[PDB]
């Protein structure tokens, strides 16, 4: 995994 | 020291002093066929590469707590970050063995560098096996992951050395193909996958700015927009046990042939990464009124530490993880597993666009995120295909 965060 | 893509224009004006070294296509490159991008070796390298001066490899044992406590302590400092340098993955130490000693694991794929002088534990990258279906064709590769440099040694050109180190140790094994994914774009992704966003503790994910308030939606409405049931609804839901290792082998190996990228898990591998360990990995089956298996739900556990915020220290974050349904709706099922990672205290449920997560991902109320999975064959060429038919 690497980092997302909602648009 | 030129930084990374994140989309696949900014990827246009770089250009890559390593990757163009290495037997991947192109970026941009059309590509209508299928096999390896250069014939295996014969003759591999006997010497690790050379690191710059005053650092040393070290094959890290897991089983040594210590080590395994230096290698916990690299990560939680300096992998995976936000852009904003809010959250970085807090991988725990049980997570880390059940992610690097999957049945077939090497003691030279745990490739830590040490400061020469101080031994202090300043990179890593790591393999483990893995037998890879891609389109017609299914090989043994690895899978690469948990590549770290730590801070103080940015932008000196040394991941490079530690790819082609994991690439030569991985040579000398016989394997000449792996897998592996990144949140930057680099040649030449395979499938590009998007992550979605479930809330389930809407007020924390927004205190501690993870989440924000939509335009005209108060915090009192965005509470109940995201409530959830209070216990799931499917018929005979329970936890996996031990007599449930070989049905979920058999439900997951079906369902995963209408893939394109897939992995090819023995039973023994089924055991390892679906048995259920508290704070790593949750599989919930269905078992209906005849007590056969029919469907089954699982995600894991990944946390992450919270920079700077008074009142919050760790983002509690469930990622899904394998998903098969032959007689439950798989709407009902995500939804069941939305439930149960709240009432095990998940803040955010994570999913990508990949499989058949489409179908419920809208529905579900999640929201897209800012952040992509980008997946890559190292040494196969073969066609691109969208995140529907990613499998991995
Ligand atoms: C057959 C067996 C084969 C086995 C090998 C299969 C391939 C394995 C491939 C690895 C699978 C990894 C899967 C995961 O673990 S993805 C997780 C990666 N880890 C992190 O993002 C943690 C935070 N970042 C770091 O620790 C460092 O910034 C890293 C280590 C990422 C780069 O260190 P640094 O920032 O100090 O840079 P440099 O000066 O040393 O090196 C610059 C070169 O590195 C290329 N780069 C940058 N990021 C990545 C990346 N994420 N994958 C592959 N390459 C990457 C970059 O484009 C440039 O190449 P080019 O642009 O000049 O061409
Ligand atoms: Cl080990």
């Amino acid at each position: 995994d690497c980092f997302s965060k909602p648009r | 020291g030129q930084g990374p893509a994140k989309t696949m224009e900014e990827a246009s004006k770089r250009s890559y002093q390593f990757w163009d070294t290495q037997p991947v296509p192109k970026l941009g490159e059309v590509v209508n066929t299928h096999g390896p991008v250069e014939p295996d070796k014969d003759n591999i390298r006997q010497e690790p590469y050379t690191l710059p001066q005053g650092f040393t490899w070290d094959a890290l044992d897991l089983g040594d707590r210590g080590v395994l406590k230096e290698l916990y302590t690299l990560l939680n400092e300096n992998y995976v970050e936000d852009d904003d340098n809010m959250f970085r993955f807090d991988y725990s130490p049980e997570f880390l063995l059940w992610a690097l000693r999957p049945p077939g694991w090497l003691p030279q794929w745990h490739c830590g560098v040490r400061v020469v002088s101080s031994r202090k534990l300043v990179g890593f990258i790591s393999a483990i096996p893995a037998n890879i279906h891609i389109y017609d064709t299914e090989k043994k590769m690895v899978e690469i992951n948990f590549l770290c440099v730590h801070k103080k040694l940015r932008s000196k050109r040394v991941a490079p050395v530690l790819i082609r180190e994991i690439t030569r140790r991985v040579h000398l094994e016989g394997i000449f193909q792996a897998v592996y994914t990144a949140g930057v774009v680099l040649p030449k992704p395979v499938g590009t996958c998007r992550y979605w966003h479930r809330s389930l503790n809407p007020r924390k994910l927004i205190e501690v700015k993870f989440s924000h308030l939509s335009r005209n939606m108060t915090m009192q409405r965005t509470m109940k927009l995201y409530r959830l049931p209070e216990t799931p609804k499917t018929a005979g839901l329970r936890p996996m046990e031990t007599k449930d290792i070989p049905v979920v082998h058999q439900l997951l190996t079906r369902y995963l042939k209408q893939f394109h990228l897939t992995p090819v898990m023995s039973q023994e591998e089924v055991e390892h990464w679906f048995y259920p360990q508290e704070n790593i990995i949750d599989t919930f089956v269905v078992e209906n009124a005849n007590g056969e298996v029919t469907d089954f739900l699982s995600f894991y556990t990944l946390p992450s530490t919270i920079m700077n915020h008074p009142t919050h220290k760790s983002l509690k974050a469930a990622y899904s993880f394998y998903n098969v349904h032959t007689q439950t709706p798989l709407l009902d099922l995500m939804s069941d597993a939305l439930v149960l990672a709240k009432m095990k205290g998940f803040d955010v449920f994570n999913a990508l666009d990949l499989m058949e997560n489409k179908t419920f991902l809208e529905k579900l109320k999640f929201g897209i995120g800012d952040g992509n999975l980008q997946y890559y064959l190292y040494n196969w060429k073969c066609p691109s295909m969208g995140a529907e038919k990613v499998g991995l």
